[PDB]
């Protein structure tokens, strides 16, 4: 997160760290966020051979009581996921069993097309510039979601399929590392961080969770 | 595994690319959902998206 402030330790409860694996070479990590006791939403290129879903964080670098570490038992990514453009960037984790609620560790279950022009939030663990190690403590940054002509500049950018975010008179910016985590307008989830230029330059491009709806409902209500 | 080896440098454009240089190996950790395949350079342990016209099999 480029340009935000530290979060108040655990104000944002839903927030999960991912560790992704593969065999032998070192693992990679995202954001998340819990929507229901035993599912994680995030990006589809976050997947791996095995996941590990850290719930109850702020600084990420410390274990303390509030945490709470579940594997993930089935990983459901969007079928139309294509790497090339990174179209359909989302994916359901379905965790080995449920989190317990606490005042850290909460749900955010979903309750319409969002259009430009409103203030949104995002919180993640990513580095803090484009040189920057990622973030000991949890950051977010208030972000305008801006018109989809503002990310003309990557060319298979989709106003239906997703969200184009941050004002690029700015610096502000989710950034590596925040790949996953949420965009929250008026306090519900919208956006899911997708990917950004490699200079951290705003607009940031974001999956439009409100066009992938159906597809969440069909694997919650199977699984 | 298979190693691969890059045939042309390239500079990321997007975050959630790799950068990498001609002669750079890597190990493939997703070849199958797309021509931009999930890359694991050996060069720099880092992670990302690769064009995959860019790299041959060692
Ligand atoms: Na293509
Ligand atoms: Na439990
Ligand atoms: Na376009
Ligand atoms: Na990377």
């Amino acid at each position: 997160i480029i340009g935000g402030t530290e979060c108040k330790p655990h104000s944002r409860p839903y927030m999960a760290y991912l560790e992704i694996v593969t065999s032998n070479g070192p693992s990679k990590f995202c954001g998340g966020f819990l929507i229901r006791r035993n599912f994680v939403l995030t990006a589809a290129h976050c997947a791996g051979r095995s996941i590990t879903v850290t719930l109850g964080a702020h600084n990420i670098t410390e274990e303390e009581d509030t945490w709470q570490k579940l594997e993930v038992i089935k990983q459901f990514r969007h079928p139309k996921y294509n790497t090339s453009t990174l179209h359909h960037d989302i994916m359901l984790l379905k965790l080995k069993e449920k989190a317990s609620l606490t005042l850290a560790v909460g749900t955010l279950p979903f309750p319409n097309f969002v259009p430009p022009g409103r203030m949104c939030r995002v919180a993640g663990w990513g580095r803090t510039g484009v040189l920057k190690p990622g973030s000991d403590t949890l950051q977010e940054v208030k972000l305008r979601l801006m018109d989809p002509q503002a990310c003309s500049h990557f060319r298979d950018f989709d106003h239906n399929l997703q969200l184009c975010v941050g004002n690029p008179r700015k610096t502000k910016s989710a950034f590596k590392g925040d790949s996953g985590g949420p965009l929250l307008c008026a306090g519900v989830a919208q956006g899911i961080v997708s990917y950004g230029r490699s200079d951290a330059k705003p607009p940031a491009v974001f999956t439009r969770i409100s066009h992938y709806r159906p597809w969440i409902n069909q694997i919650l209500q199977a699984n | 595994v298979t190693l691969f080896v890059a045939l042309y440098d390239y500079n990321a454009t997007r975050w959630t690319d790799l950068s990498f240089h001609k002669g750079e190996k890597f190990q493939i950790l997703d070849g199958d959902s797309g021509d931009w395949w999930e890359a694991r350079s050996l060069t720099t342990g880092e992670t990302g998206y690769i064009p995959s016209n860019y790299v041959a099999p060692v």
